[PDB]
């Protein structure tokens, strides 16, 4: 027993170093589980299918991204009546992105009311919430797998669907010209898709999810201004029965649209008809502008 | 100046082409606007005259150029030492290129008014605010040649036409630089030297802009997801497995310095249960090791599905990515053994 325990005397040493080393890796992992507090999902509003009706209100609308920071947007008060189109402008850190991260409750201190067809998250858990409305953002992201992959991934959908909504987005022919039409491999980016191809991608997600509320934010980032004047044309003729509201940098996008609000250093201000929306500001911010 | 004479390139060993026949001088202290759809190889053209990606056949002749790519990419360290990029600093230089980038107040409304530690690949920058950081830093470098890969995207009106006033006019064309600059906006074609319209991988028209018009709490938890009747089961069995075995290597040492027939059947009896309770231990620390396994990481993965985007933002993604790559297989292949 001696000549025995004199070598797993080390044996044991090296092994109890080994499995405190380990242990250290298991604790980290269990300091990691128990962050990111609940905000969690928690049914009178579900069993009632969502409204097609998309007039929207929101009352003395405010948003903080981290808790006891700067306020990001104050005092915001808007109306949108249902089946009309809605455009949104202004400056760079005005908070457009920062509204529309905020109509789908990813902004963790908001203050007012948001109502949508009387209804509000006072009676609904967030799923139907991620559920009623669609977004296109200016980030364009796409992971790898297939074309049918990164257009539907609950796969739900025939390919006629799909091929329709392809050759609506202005995207049908360059999917032609590639082996595999619908089954071509995608890599994450990558140069199989410039950046302008990834946004109409984008686009079809939008096109095939059919909901009531459309938000896109620049649709206009990476795509000519001689393809997007036709694009949104096709896209105003092919979404009309339901709301859509957009910010875009392009001048002429923000022109076609009927209700136009401007976002100011924190608030807004909206405008209707497009020959005195360009004269009461005494042609400042929309006129000469365009 | 940068000349090309038979353009021709494809992205693979063998394969049909997307680079054909391309013919292109461009001038020094000159400006350059490529234009073209979606799709017609401007960062193509870019990237070929880059030297990235030689032709197949063709002849193109130009040093070390300053460039700003059309999906910018930040360097863990510094704002100063992303836009320096190993060049010695300077007084006025750098403050110029700060103050034509638009990029000052921004820079000053960060928690650290300078010298902040950008996160991996710039999660706690926006939008906007990396490919200003990309443009200053291909801005700030001395250079001949100067490529900008849609600089303007993730800008708005007044902050594009302040930097394309400020940087690219009045301070690239001050010492005379060469610029080659892709996009599509209505300021920029009055102020550029020549354009270049692409489709489907070839150019359409040549040349300058009037013969262009004139053109056609750890370990708990952890013993809890083992199970307090497995993990004790272990230790009960590797207890009695080593009571056994130095119980019987006892009694053979006072036997051999010597009921024969006694010893002999107690030692056989001894030799098969000391290999039925190790055989027993060896199965549940296998069992329990798979259990841990499971356990812990389908907590994990619905302990991550539930978070916040704040909290996404926040944390750096690689620590994420690495702590589960790497203690999930630890615990996976090392803990067991
Ligand atoms: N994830 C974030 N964390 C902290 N602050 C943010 C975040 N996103 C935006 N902000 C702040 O909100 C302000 C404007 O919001 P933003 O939505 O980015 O406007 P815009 O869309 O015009 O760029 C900026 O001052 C910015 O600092
Ligand atoms: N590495 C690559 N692999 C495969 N195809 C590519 C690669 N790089 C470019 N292409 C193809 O060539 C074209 C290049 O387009 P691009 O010049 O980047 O458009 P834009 O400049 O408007 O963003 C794309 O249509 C793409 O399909
Ligand atoms: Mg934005
Ligand atoms: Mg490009």
């Amino acid at each position: 027993y001696a000549l025995m325990v004199s070598n797993y005397l080390n044996w044991m040493v090296r092994n109890l170093a080994d499995m405190e080393i380990q242990l250290g890796a298991v604790k980290r992992i269990h300091a990691l589980l128990k962050t990111e507090a609940e905000s969690y999902e928690g049914p009178s509003l579900i069993p009632k299918n969502w409204p097609d009706q998309g007039k929207i209100q929101i009352q003395n609308l405010s948003v903080r991204y981290d808790s006891s920071l700067k306020p990001v947007l104050k005092h915001v008060n808007a109306l949108i009546s249902p089946g009309q189109k809605i455009g949104i402008c202004g400056r760079t850190g005005s908070g457009k992105s920062s509204f529309s991260l905020a109509f789908f409750r990813m902004v963790d201190m908001f203050e007012g009311r948001i109502i949508i067809d009387g209804i509000d998250i006072a009676k609904l858990p967030l799923h139907t919430l991620r559920s009623r409305l669609s977004i296109i953002l200016q980030d364009p992201v796409l992971f790898s797998g297939t074309i049918r992959f990164n257009l539907d991934p609950e796969k739900k959908c025939s390919d006629s669907t799909l091929w329709e909504a392809l050759e609506i987005a202005q995207l049908k022919l360059v999917v032609k010209a590639l082996p595999g039409g619908l089954d071509a491999i995608i890599t994450e980016g990558g140069e199989n898709f410039s950046q302008g191809q990834r946004q109409l991608f984008c686009l079809a997600r939008a096109f095939v999810r059919k909901t009531s509320i459309f938000i896109m934010d620049e649709a206009t980032a990476s795509i000519d201004m001689a393809t997007e004047n036709i694009l949104q044309k096709v896209v105003m003729t092919a979404f009309a029965d339901r709301t859509v509201v957009t910010i875009a940098h392009r001048v002429h996008t923000i022109l076609s649209a009927d209700l136009v609000m401007v976002l100011k250093r924190g608030a807004i201000l909206e405008f209707d008809k497009p020959e005195t929306l360009l004269s009461q500001k005494d042609s400042v911010f929309a006129s000469f502008v365009r | 100046c940068v000349q090309i004479i038979g353009g021709f390139f494809t992205w693979t060993p063998d394969g049909i082409p997307t680079l054909s026949n391309i013919t292109i001088r461009i001038p020094r202290g000159q400006l350059t606007m490529i234009v073209g759809q979606v799709g017609c190889g401007k960062s193509s053209l870019l990237l070929a005259t880059l030297g990235e990606m030689q032709k197949v056949s063709g002849a193109v002749f130009w040093g070390p150029v300053a460039y700003a790519s059309q999906k910018p990419w930040l360097l863990n360290a510094t704002v100063e030492e992303n836009i320096t990029f190993e060049s010695p600093f300077n007084k006025q230089r750098y403050k110029m290129v700060i103050e034509a980038c638009s990029l000052q107040p921004d820079i000053d409304i960060l928690p650290h008014g300078d010298q902040t530690q950008i996160g991996e690949r710039g999660i706690n920058l926006s939008g906007g605010q990396r490919q200003r950081i990309s443009v200053a830093r291909a801005l700030y470098q001395q250079t001949n040649v100067v490529f900008l890969d849609d600089p303007f995207s993730a800008l708005d009106v007044h902050l594009s036409d302040h930097l394309m006033q400020a940087g690219i006019l009045e301070l690239l064309r001050d010492d005379k630089r060469t610029v080659v600059l892709v996009t599509h906006k209505l300021q920029y074609l009055p102020h550029a030297d020549w354009i270049i319209a692409m489709k489907d991988g070839t150019i359409q028209r040549e040349g300058t802009l009037k013969d262009f018009q004139r053109s056609e709490r750890a370990c708990t938890k952890y013993l809890s997801s083992a199970g307090i009747l497995l993990l004790s089961l272990l230790v009960f069995s590797q207890l009695l497995k080593h009571m056994v075995l130095v119980a019987i290597d006892y009694w053979l040492a006072k036997w051999t310095d010597s009921d024969q027939s006694v010893y002999a059947m107690v030692f056989t009896l001894l030799c098969s249960l000391g290999i039925v309770l190790c055989l027993v231990t060896s199965v549940t620390v296998e069992w329990t090791g798979l259990k841990v396994a499971k356990r812990l990481h389908r907590s994990l993965l619905n302990r991550i599905i539930l978070a916040p985007m704040r909290f996404f933002e926040t944390t750096p993604l690689g620590s994420i990515l690495n702590r589960f790559s790497s203690d999930c297989n630890t615990i996976d292949q090392h803990i067991p053994s």
